[PDB]
DNA sequence: GAGCGTACGGCCGTACGCTT
DNA sequence: GAGCGTACGGCCGTACGCT
């Protein structure tokens, strides 16, 4: 499903993590071969906060994205293994686009939080809009979120440790009550 | 490069998910009964003019100009939910008239897009009557390009007719269908009574009414569900047991509950006899057709008790299933738990205010007519000074200002006189401008009575839902024992 | 029951039929198979002209299945974005916006996901279609309207070319520069006995939409002679020096309906079963801005020109256009020639202008009756309004301004329609000056239809204002 | 996937080979279970006078047909192995609909030819109209061509074994010279 | 050869809440 | 304990004629 890059140099190499196969098609024809690895997410990603660990494991969405990434989970992660320097979220830039990117970010600080202290996690900026990913032009998408002369990434930053632990068990634990609660405090 | 702090980033984009599925997909509005996606299917149909009296036009087109004009989102979401909107098993009142396989009970699904055909039922009209005399809001669509209603008038009420059953984030909702002729009294008898009790409005709304008919065990879980907005209803299946001579006995089910998938009920009794989990049963057919509706039957071996069996039935298959209410509706825009009166009251509001403003867009258009027919009787009181005063002009405009200044006529009086045809000027069409303009009068009269006083605007509002009870009310289906 | 000869005699035969002549031919007229204009009748009824936006494509299919094509949406889209291609349409008919493909066989993506609206060319192809030009029939189901064939105003059959499989034949007609197509019709409009090899003066030979050259006149002389021959293309590749007495072969033209990764493919299967050796590396550097450009790397050793020779014959770097120009004439397929090919669209321009002028012509007499019992009308305005008014119906009103004023039933509904603004001055002045042109213009209209050459200088005069509008230059070069 | 019927008596059972994979699953919910199976046809199925065994044999839908007549094919095809007595091709009204019927009566012919002289292919018969088979419900397909009352089904019928065989030959052969000059001769 | 281009759909992932 | 109902597609067979 990943349609990897001609380079074996981590530090150089990222990785992007695109919504939807018709957007994966174009990024995969518009990108960069050498350094930019495209690989898809045909939809909704599991919630893995959600999840026994043997539901995870056995998911083929989180199972292709821990080889591609081959560092291993748990208090088996070694950041030297490395295979991009940069995992970039590229996702739609609508509602969907967003929970896609909520649940794609639990995962990874449930499991590969080290990836993130390290600044190694990244979210995409596509253009603004009704279209979506899947509704450009292979070159327009080039240009407008992968570029790195042009194009501007969002670098994910954890600066407290013990405040986002609860807003993850919050927004995507179980427990629904909690969550109502926030929405209706905030809904806007 | 910019940084994003992880946990602001959590919470800002899961609110606009949340918020977004919660407002604009989820859940149906307390005034039309229908979720976004929904009213598209319908307008899309009625900017089409898929009416029922042309014939069917194909699901593919339908997707399409409702895709493409009011809902980015893919097409088999669009397409399954105007599929739903076609089930007589489904709705209780069908807003869609379907060609071809759209499903079954069996839970086997309609055949694709290109394969099928549609159009509006006769009471789609119902929801969509008088959208266009400025009784509901426009929006602008996703992109700009076209308008899109924000609710519909729903000249019947929807939201507890055909019910609703949408999962939200951080909430759900479902709400049960209700008879029409029943829910119509409803509204009537709480427009006569604003302090009416919902104990009350449980003469004229006995409990919901499934699409499915079948039983409700006892009415303990309606006034719970109807009171507090949450409960518990028990739904059975028709089940009589026949015997067939002196020794055999056959259990058949011809009405199921709602929303319970056929195939996987009687598998599942399969399955029982099979593990011997049940004893008694022979054999297990499924002989239903069109013309017989749904039969179930169930061999039992002599020497074996049907009425235990069925009961154990009851117990251990969905042939006896709860439906367990949560009447949530959005309300001024947002989510809200109501309970059968807030149903009620927030429908024959949104009615009151439909009504209003027709009756107010039929009296600006009339006020304007009659402007124009003044000026015209005008002109025909003094047509040679008139033709004179036009013909004296040189262009178009002088004659507009030698018109208005000479006869004491508005621009507007002055543009219909120069927009008027020769063949106004018969002696029968000056008797035709004269009755109009009378009729007109005696017709801005009785709106102007309408706007002033509440209870008239209140007893034509009244009077419209009758008509509605009359030629769409229908015998309730589902039994309801005590 | 049914003899299993008859049955099978009978069935095959009708599908054959229908497939020759409504699915897999194109007409010779106006050089298109049936679901080609469909597509861009319904672009269109649905009015997506250029100087509108965007249209969704699956909006624009499911108009076009329903309303004229009863058949699966794939065979309809799959068709739409190949007019959409720039490397499949010598002159695009359709433009769109997403992801319609690429030479690398990489499909378009799916209906919801790519828009589309027609290109100015395609105007072209519809243009005078609603002035009496060209025969409707119903369609599949009598509920709506179509057309059989465009006015094409542009040989499109030759520009845009043909490739089709039917039943008990087949069609291949390459693409031409239509610079080149015109002047040979205008040529052929000069000289109805003009010969083949003189027509070639003009047409050189086809021109590719994706460029690439052309091995020799041979072929096609005999392609546009007998309507059948084998035409050579070859890649656009030059081999260039480099330091330490390296090489490099750079290809940056590539042949027509050539898969240009699965040319590479080719390539390097080649080079992984050791059947062509002196190569080092393999880059595909096909950019935006440098267009199509494959480079090959050379082993010192190795003699590059070797290597790029035995390329041309062992890999699809070098191809044949195997022309078999059949098209409907009359309805019924032909083979026909170069010659036949500008014959008959000729005859369809004169027949879509003559018909256009004899529109125009009953547009304008109709009109300019009623301009005249206006004139009366203005004339004896006084009178005129006097008689509408002892009239008690607009029956009696006609009767009488038809007795009295000398009228048509025509000319006094006119009056009777006739808004009192145009008794003002300048819409009074406005009635005259119209009829005026419009009796010079019917002057023109009758000359036109009176004489064959001022009519046919009418097709070449505006056959010219395409070319010098679209008329591009040729991207194929023919080597001798 | 073949839908089979539950009775195993072929005298009274019968098999319907429908176009698409749309009317194959209406036809299951209209059929009468007991006595008629059902065998969609994927599209347009192999031409067999064009191909060797070797493809034929190894061809999918091919096979699916064997395997439910149950019956061998050529020289070992055994009429009395037959699981049904009835094979009703049902395909569209129209002309694609008439290709996948020669095309199927093709086959018939050169591998089970004693089915036809045993009288058990028929074709079905629905009617004549713009509407595909698809197109229409289960009810409407099960009325018009599928019970016994009030179906039209046409017994295929072979009169002359040389006549037939050089037909075929022609119409489903190598050589397309001589279906061309069919169509000239034949086609107005 | 194979593959040019008009023709003749199923299967089965996820979030999300409430309730079994 | 499983499922209800709006949201986020690509894999692949065949006929047909020609170099
Ligand atoms: C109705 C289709 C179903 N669908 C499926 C179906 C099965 C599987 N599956 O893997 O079994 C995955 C998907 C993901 C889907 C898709 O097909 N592409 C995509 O990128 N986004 C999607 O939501 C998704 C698609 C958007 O909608
Ligand atoms: C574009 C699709 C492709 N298609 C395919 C594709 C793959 C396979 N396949 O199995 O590889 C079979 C078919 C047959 C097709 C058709 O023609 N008929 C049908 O009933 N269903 C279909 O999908 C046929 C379908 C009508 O059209
Ligand atoms: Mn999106
Ligand atoms: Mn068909
Ligand atoms: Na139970
Ligand atoms: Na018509
Ligand atoms: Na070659």
């Amino acid at each position: 499903k990943l349609a990897d890059c001609s380079s074996k140099s981590p530090e150089e190499c990222e990785i992007f993590l695109v919504e939807g196969d018709s957007a994966g098609g174009s990024t995969k024809s518009g990108r960069d071969s050498r350094t930019q690895a495209i690989l898809p997410l045909r939809g909704k990603i599991l919630n893995v906060e959600k999840a026994r660990l043997d539901r995870i494991l056995n998911n083929n969405e989180i199972r292709q994205m821990i080889t591609a990434f081959g560092t291993g989970i748990g208090g088996d992660f070694d950041l030297a293994k490395a295979r991009y320097h940069k995992i970039v979220i590229m996702t739609d830039a609508d509602v969907d686009g967003a929970h896609i990117r909520t649940l794609l970010l639990t995962f990874f600080y449930r499991f590969m939080r080290p990836l993130i202290e390290a600044g190694y996690v990244y979210i995409a900026q596509p253009p603004t809009g009704y279209k979506g990913l899947g509704e450009m032009n292979a070159d327009q998408l080039w240009e407008t979120t992968m570029n790195p002369e042009h194009r501007a990434l969002l670098q994910v930053k954890l600066e407290d440790a013990i405040e986002a632990d609860q807003t993850f068990e919050m927004l995507m634990g179980d427990v629904v009550e909690n969550r109502r609660q926030f929405i209706e405090d905030n809904a806007v | 490069i910019n940084e994003r702090n992880i946990t602001s980033e959590m919470r800002e984009s899961f609110l606009d998910y949340a918020m977004s599925v919660i407002v604009a997909r989820a859940l149906p509005d307390v005034r039309d009964g229908l979720k976004p996606v929904h009213r598209r299917i319908l307008y899309g149909l009625n900017e089409q003019g898929m009416t029922p009296d042309k014939s069917y036009k194909k699901s593919a087109r339908i997707v399409g100009d409702v895709m493409g004009k009011y809902h980015p989102h893919g097409d088999s979401s669009i397409y399954e939910a105007m599929v739903r909107m076609a089930q007589d098993f489904s709705y209780r009142y069908p807003l869609v008239d379907g060609q071809g396989n759209f499903g079954s009970m069996d839970g086997d699904g309609a055949a694709a897009m290109r394969y099928t055909e549609a159009r509006m039922t006769k009471i789609t009209l119902e929801l969509l009557r008088d959208i266009n005399k400025d009784t509901i809001d426009f929006i602008d669509n996703y992109d700009g390009n076209e308008r899109e209603p924000s609710v519909l008038p729903a000249r019947f009420p929807n939201l507890l007719a055909n019910g609703a059953s949408g999962i939200a984030v951080g909430m759900a909702t479902n709400i049960p269908p209700h008879n029409l002729t029943e829910l119509i009294n409803g509204v009537l008898s709480l427009s006569k009574n604003p302090d009416i009790s919902i104990a009350e409005l449980m003469e004229d709304i006995e409990g919901p009414d499934f699409p499915t008919a079948g039983l409700i065990l006892g009415k303990s879980g309606i006034r719970r569900a109807y009171e507090t907005g949450r409960g518990s209803i028990q739904m059975r299946s028709r089940a009589v047991i026949e015997e067939r001579g002196g020794g055999r006995q056959r259990i058949v089910v011809t009405e199921i509950p709602f929303q319970v998938n056929k195939a996987r009920m009687i598998e599942k009794i399969a399955e029982l006899v099979r593990d011997k989990k049940i004893d008694g049963i022979t054999d297990l057919r499924d002989e239903t057709s069109l013309r017989t509706g749904v039969r179930v039957v169930i061999d039992v071996r002599k020497d074996a008790n049907a009425s235990v069996i069925l009961n154990n039935l009851y117990k251990q298959t969905p042939l006896q299933t709860s439906f367990g209410v949560n009447m949530i509706a959005l309300v001024n825009g947002r989510p809200k738990l109501i309970n059968l009166k807030e149903a009620l009251v927030h429908y024959l509001e949104h009615q009151k205010t439909v009504v209003r403003r027709r009756t107010q867009y039929n009296l600006r258009k009339a006020k304007d007519r009659a402007h124009i027919l003044e000026g015209l009787r005008i002109a025909l009181d003094h047509i040679d000074e008139i033709i004179s005063t036009i013909r004296e002009s040189d262009t178009d405009k002088v004659a507009m200002e030698s018109l208005q200044q000479r006869f004491k006529l508005s621009e507007k009086q002055a543009q219909a006189i120069l927009d008027m045809r020769l063949r106004r000027l018969t002696g029968l069409e000056r008797d035709k401008i004269e009755a109009e303009y009378n009729e007109l009068l005696n017709y801005i009269s009785e709106l102007e009575t309408i706007l002033a006083d509440e209870e008239v605007l209140l007893q034509l509002v009244r009077d419209e839902l009758t008509e509605i009870r009359d030629r769409f009310g229908d015998d309730r289906r589902t039994e309801i024992q005590l």
